[PDB]
């Protein structure tokens, strides 16, 4: 507890003492090229010439987006994208690398353009460690 | 040496270098009132003969240039009567040592 | 110019090791034994290069030489063998 | 590059600058650059023949470059070229082209003045390339016709022809990018065209242009203009190419286009139907573009915007440091193998340690080499591979291809192979660079051992705290990995924290005893500190390097009880001697005062700061010196161990409890402020009656207030003074004062008793409103209250009036602390870029990177500022006739010998009057020394930090030969004098066999030598220490040994070390000069005044000591004072008055009725001036009508009659008519040149003179020094020239510290000697200490070049030294377009150079060069 840092009781921080919760929230759009020619929220695999993502994209539906259930880490898909070019380019979103935590709600609506627009929001129960501020 | 009271006209001023080898010398009497040299931190200066400059620049591996300077302006070096070239060794105390010595070449 | 070099008679820079030159004698030997460079002393169970290097200076055995520059560029050539470590 | 290239392998030793003759570009281009298009022509989107195209590199991953087919990492990039329609003025040239212009004649290519003018001669003699060039140019703008004759050497009269034309020249102004000229009814003007400019300068003779700052090879002037403009590669400007669709070009693609596009619509006008006046439109396009592509933020035009309304970077830009190529790419940089995370503090590591996180220590690496000795371990660490701790992530065979451990198919059968690299986890024990920014110090970066640990932090040991500057606060440190054997052993060889203990900043250590171990070692080592058994026991084992000997417990038979004092002493080790006095310290301690170590064991003493601290006799610096720098490290970590053990037990806290004054005290804390309360109000109603009499040189509102100011912080001093001393021993705030562990009194003061006065800007809260300091109070309130003083302590809580004045004030000090720390910043680093290149040579002479000499030996003593402290001069002080006891040995007298008690030979010894001879030389040498010592610290000083610390010699000497102070010595006379002469000639700094190297090395050791006779005389060796020939050869050898450690190293950086050591500590100033002798302006601000040798300074003052036999004496004192003192008619008069008194004789004005009739016993105008003067005024300035008038009448002299009343006189009058149409106007203009003009006494400039009772130590009869205080004259102006000359003064003392000005009176070299007196005052104030070499280089670099040298862009960043270099600091590219333009060669032995060329600088391990012997090798096998 020496020059302005502290010793604290981890049988009260057990019990929940200082314990908070964390969100973060990961927007995305399906962008129009001109006319006809528009983005697409889709679970993308290997098809020509595409330049995916090295997370998982496992953890996506059919949709293009994660279960608001499921366990997300890494740099693992959180939103599958496509944007195509005259097949298709990858436009997908992974999960802040240097972050991790649980699929907490994610929300499909629509841009006043009349385009598809979603916000995905990921939930982290973060704990009073070693090197905490207080 | 001329110990002019007030001021030299520059008419008077333009016979000064005209007559080499000889060097003329102008100073105003006021100035000489008190001797600078005399002051607390005015360290002794000693001007250095053509050999005792050369054998400074030879032991120390010097160019002309690496010398620490001194103008020729300098209130030590008008009471020296120093001219271009010429060096002068500059003895002061120390709190290191108990002394020590620097060289200034003119400028 | 070869008048760059000083000879043996009339030397003037210490005739100690300097901080950098052991610095850099221990680190240049280090790096040469750790890339399979022959080792002039007998390892007495020794692994590391530095420890190894350390043990080529205390027995003296080190083949190196230093070019000590003067500001001029001319140079006094001691030797490894020839230093005193006070250090 | 990474291929194997056939070409040899070289270092740049020189940079050449030159400028592209036309001619160059176009040999050097691969592509003429055509269309201002990038691809996408005939569909493909690819790079089309126009620009960028294949002829210059690729674009794409490709692998074709078309021009070395090498591909993108390999290929730096091939330049290209367009040619320009017409020529074009380099925009960073425009004025340098305009002043070329102005020398040379702009119709024959002629330097407008021949060698034929004597001043001509006298600039074309200049050696110097620019000096030569701007001293040609102020003769030749001058200069407005070309000679076709001039008058000849020979005689005036009859002219000779040098050549050239007749014709005028033009006035030349720039006008944006343009030159435009004025000749000579009415001037011509006409603009320059670019063509016409080229012309002259491409018929300038070489001759002519190499006498201007040209270079017929690599700058010719004719080049400063542009025909072909060469096209950088795309690696410069990067076609940031996302997606397959997009593109995204770089700024300068677009610039270039719009400069190809500019360039296709001129040739196009010129070549077709050209309107001409439409061709000098597109033509001054193209002109812009060029120079706008080159620099876009032009003085005084529009900035070239880019379509979205951004600027365009312009190459300028790019270069233009702190985050341009040279100070952001190049003198830093982002690097790989680096770390950090948040800091946090562990008492279970030792020093040199950091515990790095298991995350952090499996990310960096270490390239180790499979060699038979590692081969074995680490095919192991590549079995465990890159996820468990002591794993591998890379295995890199000789074939330069990396293997992946993470993915690879093979990672798991690796076999691996000698010379092959095995990039493995960074394990424990490995050195790392650890640093906290921001790096001011030496010690802001150190080597440590790593400790791979859980969790996320840092951790570093309690007492590196301290040079790092760390706290815990969520502070966060920077790690880096070394990955060579090499810079291992640099690290390990040169900055381990072991290493750093004890600073050269200030000769003493810089880490020490902190916190909970400080409050601990008070409470652990005191008489009433007592330890039962059971945890003795457990202090013993916690100690690691414990001999397994339990101590003899310091009280046995009642219960075995040990002290603190004693199982402390098991952390000290053996030969540790320390001996200190504090206050009224005896042998047998009263107060647990002092320190007592012997043997490494506690005789007496508590332990706190003064000890066990970073004190400069520490327990810390003298086992360090006295042990090794590794067991010190050890030392530090033992201490610990026991103390927190202890403390963890003992346990520690604080409370409100704490801050509780006793009541009785509160009471009398309450009186004492509102006695000083009263104290105020009766100076208050004092003032109100006029009564008050003001000080000298001060307002009656000056003198109230500082009367005012003094109660009321008088009052908050004693008042707090009452509290610290009611405080009981077992008060933890006190407890933790008294370790010094944190807390001062002022603390307690504010907390306990009173806040008291606060101030903004040094007076008291002032009247913010209409006479009062907030609405809650009525107007004019002078009172304590009401200009904001704090009568509450921090416990009783302030008042809201109390609140808001304490926030006033508080505020003031949170602005000077941001404001202090930017100052500081920029101070720090033109200080060390002012130094960086001063480095100690094998010649141990102080240069920098132009060989120019510095010092002559570093430090005026050739010594490492580490290896010293400070000892005192013991022949300096007392009288002559205790030195005579002390040092006189005297054979021939039977009461002046040494008894044989003291030696075997004293009986025989009587007599010898060939030994008395050696005695007779040697007491006349002692006698010589103190007359000398005298000579330098005049003062009578006598400790001075110097290299052996001989007291600790002759201890250690006790020690070792268990010397008993009974027994006779067995030293003869001879065994001494002779011994101590012949170690004097063994402690060499400088070798060298000549009389100039000689008598130096006499020099260097001049002072150390002094200490030496001083200790190694015959008496004190004899009698004082009782030594042995045994003890003293050994003391003897250890000096010399000793000694020969101390010299500084060649290599010694010392540039930075001193630029550092004056810059951090200037970051840890408070200022300005407190919150009120005289009040000069220091610390921050004085400081900023001294490195930019400012001539207007802030508080320039004189100090006039008195001559010899006037000291004493007041009165002639105040005599010089008045001699002195700056009186103006002004000062004394009331007011000026014209009346029309028509009669000489008679008077309208009924008062000076009886003036009249006096001056007209024993044609004028009838005009009247007249001047009332007032008495008060006359009497302040001791002044009398008479000497007023006198002064007029000597002013206009026969011009104006003057008469004047008498000294009594009810009303003291001047009356002034004028001598011998449109006159009442001229007496107007008289009386301004009165009040305005008239100096009545005094020197001018000294303004307010002050009389001041200095202390002086000076010598007495009896030989002692002695409190001699003599009267000084202080001032608030300077002019020394005239002050010298004035009779009564001692022109042989006068200081004045206005540097600048004793430069120009006394000398360069008296100069130099303010100027350090002045950096160092500013050092001193915030008590600060500095060793003198740090202080000492900067004035001597600041001097060096004959005269004051300042410490800014426009100083020491315009010498003789490198471009490159110099370009690192402030004027960049204005540097390096200067650099090309006059083809400097840089010589490439700055810091700079070689960190800008990635080359191993020549400083401390780069000074010198290895060679393999390979006669030594083949000997050793
Ligand atoms: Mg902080
Ligand atoms: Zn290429
Ligand atoms: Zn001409």
């Amino acid at each position: 507890n020496q020059e302005d840092s502290m010793i604290m009781n981890q049988s009260s921080i057990d019990r929940g003492l200082f314990r908070s919760l964390f969100f973060r929230s990961y927007m995305d759009q399906e962008k129009k090229y001109g006319m006809s020619i528009t983005e697409t929220f889709e679970k993308p695999q290997r098809t020509n010439t595409l330049r995916m993502k090295h997370g998982t994209y496992d953890k996506l539906d059919d949709d293009g987006l994660i279960a608001p259930g499921v366990r997300v880490s890494g740099e693992d898909v959180i939103i599958g994208k496509t944007t195509p070019i005259s097949s298709k380019r990858d436009a997908s979103t992974p999960l802040r690398s240097t972050e991790n935590g649980i699929v907490d709600q994610v929300l499909v609506t629509t841009n006043q353009d009349g385009l598809k627009f979603v916000k995905v929001r990921v939930r982290t129960t973060k704990i009073p460690q070693i090197g905490d501020k207080f | 040496i001329f110990v002019y009271q007030n001021n030299i006209t520059p008419s008077a001023m333009k016979l000064v270098p005209s007559i080499p080898p000889a060097t003329i010398e102008t100073f105003n009497e006021a100035a000489l009132v008190v001797n600078i040299t005399h002051h607390e931190l005015v360290p002794k200066h000693i001007r250095l003969s053509s050999d005792e400059k050369r054998e400074l620049l030879k032991r120390y591996r010097l160019k002309e240039s690496q010398l620490p300077r001194i103008q020729r302006a300098d209130p030590v070096a008008l009471y020296l009567g120093l001219k271009r070239g010429e060096v002068v060794k500059i003895i002061r105390k120390s709190e290191t040592s108990g002394r020590y010595a620097s060289y200034r070449i003119c400028m | 110019l070869k008048e760059k070099a000083i000879p043996k008679d009339q030397r003037a820079t210490t005739p100690y090791m300097t901080k950098y030159e052991r610095a850099r004698i221990l680190g240049t030997r280090a790096l040469q034994i750790s890339m399979n460079a022959p080792v002039f002393v007998d390892l007495e169970g020794e692994t590391d290069p530095l420890r190894i290097a350390m043990k080529e200076l205390a027995e003296k055995k080190i083949p190196l030489v230093i070019r000590r520059y003067l500001p001029d560029g001319s140079f006094e050539d001691w030797s490894v063998e020839e230093l005193i470590v006070d250090l | 590059g990474q291929q194997y290239s056939s070409a040899p392998l070289r270092t740049v030793k020189e940079v050449q600058f030159g400028l592209f003759s036309p001619e160059e570009v176009r040999a050097i281009s691969v592509a003429k650059i055509r269309f201002p298009e990038t691809m996408d022509e005939t569909q493909t989107r690819a790079k089309i023949g126009g620009l960028n195209d294949p002829r210059l590199g690729s674009i794409d991953r490709n692998l074709k470059c078309q021009t070395c087919q090498e591909g993108m990492n390999e290929c730096p990039g091939h330049f290209g070229h367009i040619d320009l329609a017409k020529p074009v003025f380099h925009v960073g040239f425009i004025a340098k082209i305009k002043k070329v212009c102005e020398c040379v004649c702009m119709h024959c290519g002629k330097l407008l003045l021949d060698e034929h003018n004597e001043l001509m001669r006298q600039a074309l003699a200049i050696k110097d390339s620019k000096k030569r060039f701007a001293a040609i140019w102020t003769l030749c703008k001058t200069k407005m016709v070309c000679e076709t004759d001039v008058p000849s050497e020979d005689d005036p009269t009859q002219l000779v022809s040098r050549g050239g034309c007749g014709n005028t020249q033009p006035t030349i102004r720039k006008d944006g990018l343009k030159l435009v000229g004025s000749w000579k009814d009415e001037p011509e003007l006409r603009v320059l065209s670019t063509e016409e400019i080229l012309n002259i300068f491409k018929h300038i003779s070489v001759k002519d242009f190499t006498s201007l700052g040209f270079n017929e090879v690599f700058s010719r002037p004719e080049w400063m203009i542009l025909t072909c403009l060469p096209v950088p590669p795309p690696p410069v400007r990067p076609s940031i190419s996302f997606n397959e669709s997009q593109r995204g070009e770089d700024d300068l693609t677009f610039k270039l286009a719009d400069i190809l596009k500019a360039n296709i619509s001129l040739e196009t006008l010129e070549h077709n139907g050209a309107p001409h006046h439409a061709i000098e439109e597109a033509e001054s396009l193209l002109q812009f573009h060029v120079a706008t592509y080159m620099d876009n933020d032009i003085a005084g035009q529009p900035q070239a915007l880019q379509k979205s309304g951004r600027p365009v970077k312009s190459i300028r830009a790019r270069l233009k440091g702190k985050e341009g190529r040279i100070r952001g790419n190049l003198m830093g940089k982002r690097v790989d193998f680096s770390a950090r995370t948040v800091i946090s503090g562990d008492p279970n590591l030792e020093l040199d340690q950091v515990g790095v996180p298991k995350s952090i220590a499996k990310t960096l690496t270490y390239p180790e080499v499979v060699t038979p000795y590692n081969i074995d371990r680490l095919t192991q660490l590549v079995r465990n591979g890159p996820n468990e701790h002591p794993g591998a992530k890379y295995v890199i065979r000789d074939s330069g291809d990396r293997i992946d451990l993470r993915y690879s198919k093979r990672a798991g059968d690796i076999q691996l192979q000698y010379g092959w690299k095995v990039e493995r986890h960074i394990m424990d024990n490995d050195p790392v660079l650890f640093n906290r920014q921001p790096s001011l110090h030496k010690m802001s970066m150190m080597a440590h051992r790593v400790k791979v640990i859980p969790y996320s932090t840092f951790r570093l040991n309690l007492s590196v705290t301290s040079p790092y500057n760390a706290d815990f606060d969520g502070d966060e440190m920077n790690l880096h990995v070394p990955q060579s054997e090499e810079t291992r052993a640099e690290l390990s060889q040169l900055c381990a924290v072991p290493l750093q203990i004890v600073s050269p900043q200030s000769n003493k250590p810089c880490m020490g005893i902190v916190q909970d171990t400080l409050c601990g070692i008070r409470k652990l080592t005191l008489r009433d500190t007592f330890i039962e058994l059971d945890q003795v026991l457990n202090m013993l084992y916690w100690v690691p390097d414990w001999d397994g000997v339990i101590p003899t417990p310091a009280i046995i038979k009642p219960k075995p009880l040990w002290s603190g004092k004693q199982i402390l002493s098991v952390a000290i080790p053996n030969g540790i001697h320390l001996q200190r006095f504090d206050e009224g310290t005896t042998l047998l301690s009263p107060k647990d005062n002092g320190m007592l170590i012997i043997d490494g064991q506690i005789i007496f003493g508590v332990v706190e700061k003064k000890t066990v601290g970073s004190s400069n006799g520490g327990l810390i610096h003298v086992v360090t010196r006295e042990k090794g720098p590794q067991v010190c490290a050890k030392l530090f970590g033992n201490i610990q161990k026991v103390v927190n053990f202890w403390l963890l037990h003992n346990g520690f806290s604080t409370g409100i409890g704490d801050t509780i004054a006793d009541g009785p005290t509160m009471r009398e804390i309450t009186e004492t402020i509102a006695e000083a309360k009263k104290k105020v109000l009766d100076v208050t109603k004092e003032a109100q009656a006029n009564l008050l009499t003001a000080k000298h040189g001060m307002t009656l509102r000056e003198s109230f207030e500082d009367n005012v100011v003094r109660f009321l912080n008088e009052a908050r001093d004693k008042a707090g003074r009452l509290a610290e001393v009611n405080l009981k021993d077992l008060n933890n705030v006190k407890q933790m004062v008294m370790a010094g562990s944190k807390g001062s009194f002022i603390n307690i003061a504010q907390m306990s008793a009173c806040v008291g006065q606060q101030s903004v800007e040094g007076k008291r809260i002032a009247f913010g409103f209409v006479d009062r300091t907030l609405p809650h109070f009525s107007k004019d309130d002078y009172s304590p209250e009401s200009k904001g003083f704090v009568e509450n302590s921090y416990l009783r809580g302030l008042t809201p009036q109390e609140f808001f004045f304490h926030a006033m004030g508080g505020r003031e000090g949170l602005i000077d602390t941001a404001v202090k720390t930017a100052e500081t910043g920029y101070i720090q680093r033109r200080l060390v870029k002012a130094l960086e290149d001063i480095m100690v040579h094998y010649d141990n002479t102080t240069r920098n990177s132009l060989g120019n000499v510095i010092q002559f030996i570093y430090g005026e003593d050739g010594m490492d500022a580490a290896h010293i402290e400070k000892q005192s001069l013991d022949t300096i002080g007392g009288s002559d006739a205790a030195f005579e006891k002390r040092y006189r040995v005297d054979l021939l007298n039977t009461d002046h010998t040494l008894d044989p008690s003291l030696l075997e030979s004293g009986s025989e010894i009587l007599g010898d009057l060939k030994l008395q001879v050696l005695l007779d030389e040697e007491y006349k040498q002692l006698v010589k020394d103190r007359k000398f010592l005298r000579e330098v610290f005049v003062d009578g000083e006598a400790n001075w930090p110097l290299p052996v610390n001989i007291r600790r010699i002759i201890q250690n000497a006790q020690q070792t030969f268990h010397i008993d102070h009974t027994k006779p010595s067995d030293l003869t006379i001879k065994d001494i004098v002779l011994g101590v002469k012949d170690l004097q000639e063994n402690l060499l700094v400088l070798r060298g066999k000549n009389e100039i190297i000689q008598n130096a090395q006499r020099d260097a050791v001049t002072l150390f030598c002094c200490l030496l006779r001083s200790r190694l005389a015959t008496r004190r060796v004899l009698q004082e220490y009782r030594l042995t020939k045994q003890a003293f050869d050994w003391v003897l050898s250890n000096i010399e040994a000793q000694f020969l450690r101390s010299v500084v190293h060649p290599g010694e950086m010392v540039g930075v070390l001193a630029a550092q050591s004056i810059g951090e500590p200037a970051t840890q100033m408070t200022l300005n000069t407190f919150h009120f002798s005289k009040k000069v302006t220091s610390g921050v601000p004085r400081l900023k005044e001294i490195l930019n040798v400012a001539k207007n300074m802030k508080t320039p003052s004189l100090t006039v000591y008195l001559e010899p036999g006037h000291a004493a004496d007041q009165e002639q004192a105040k005599l010089i004072r008045s001699a002195i003192e700056h009186t103006t008619l002004k000062s004394v008069t009331i007011a000026s008055e014209i009346y029309y008194d028509p009669d000489p004789r008679s008077t309208v004005i009924p008062e000076d009725e009886e003036i009249i009739q006096l001056h007209f016993s024993l044609q004028q105008s009838p005009w009247l001036l007249r001047l009332e003067l007032d008495r008060a005024a006359m009497n302040d300035k001791d002044l009398t009508m008479g000497q007023v008038g006198e002064r007029i009448k000597q002013t206009f002299k026969n011009d104006l009659f003057v008469i004047w009343s008498e000294d009594n006189d009810e009303k003291l009058i001047i009356r002034c008519r004028v001598v011998r149409a449109e006159e009442d106007h001229m007496l107007k203009k008289i009386e301004n040149t009165m009040l305005e003009n008239i100096t009545l006494r005094g020197v001018e400039n000294i303004e307010r003179v002050v009389m001041m009772k200095y202390d002086r130590k000076v010598p007495s009869p009896t030989g002692e020094y002695v409190k001699e205080p003599e009267w000084v004259l202080e001032t608030d102006g300077v002019n020394l020239s005239e002050v010298m000359t004035v009779p009564g003064i001692d022109p042989t003392r006068i200081y004045t510290n206005s540097f600048i000005d004793i430069m120009e009176v006394l000398g360069i070299e008296a100069g130099r000697a303010a100027l350090y007196k002045e950096v160092y005052n500013v050092i001193a104030s915030d008590g600060s200490y500095v060793n003198y070499r740090h202080m000492a280089l900067l004035v001597d670099v600041m001097t060096t070049q004959g005269g004051l040298t300042s410490v800014t862009r426009h100083g020491f960043n315009r010498s003789n030294t490198g471009a490159l270099m110099r370009c690192s600091f402030e004027e960049t590219v204005e540097i390096l377009f200067e650099a090309g333009a006059s083809a400097e060669l840089d010589d490439c032995r700055g810091v700079s150079e070689n960190v800008i060329l990635g080359q191993m600088a020549p400083i401390g391990t780069g000074a010198f060069d290895v060679m393999i012997d390979e006669e030594s090798l083949v000997k050793y096998m």
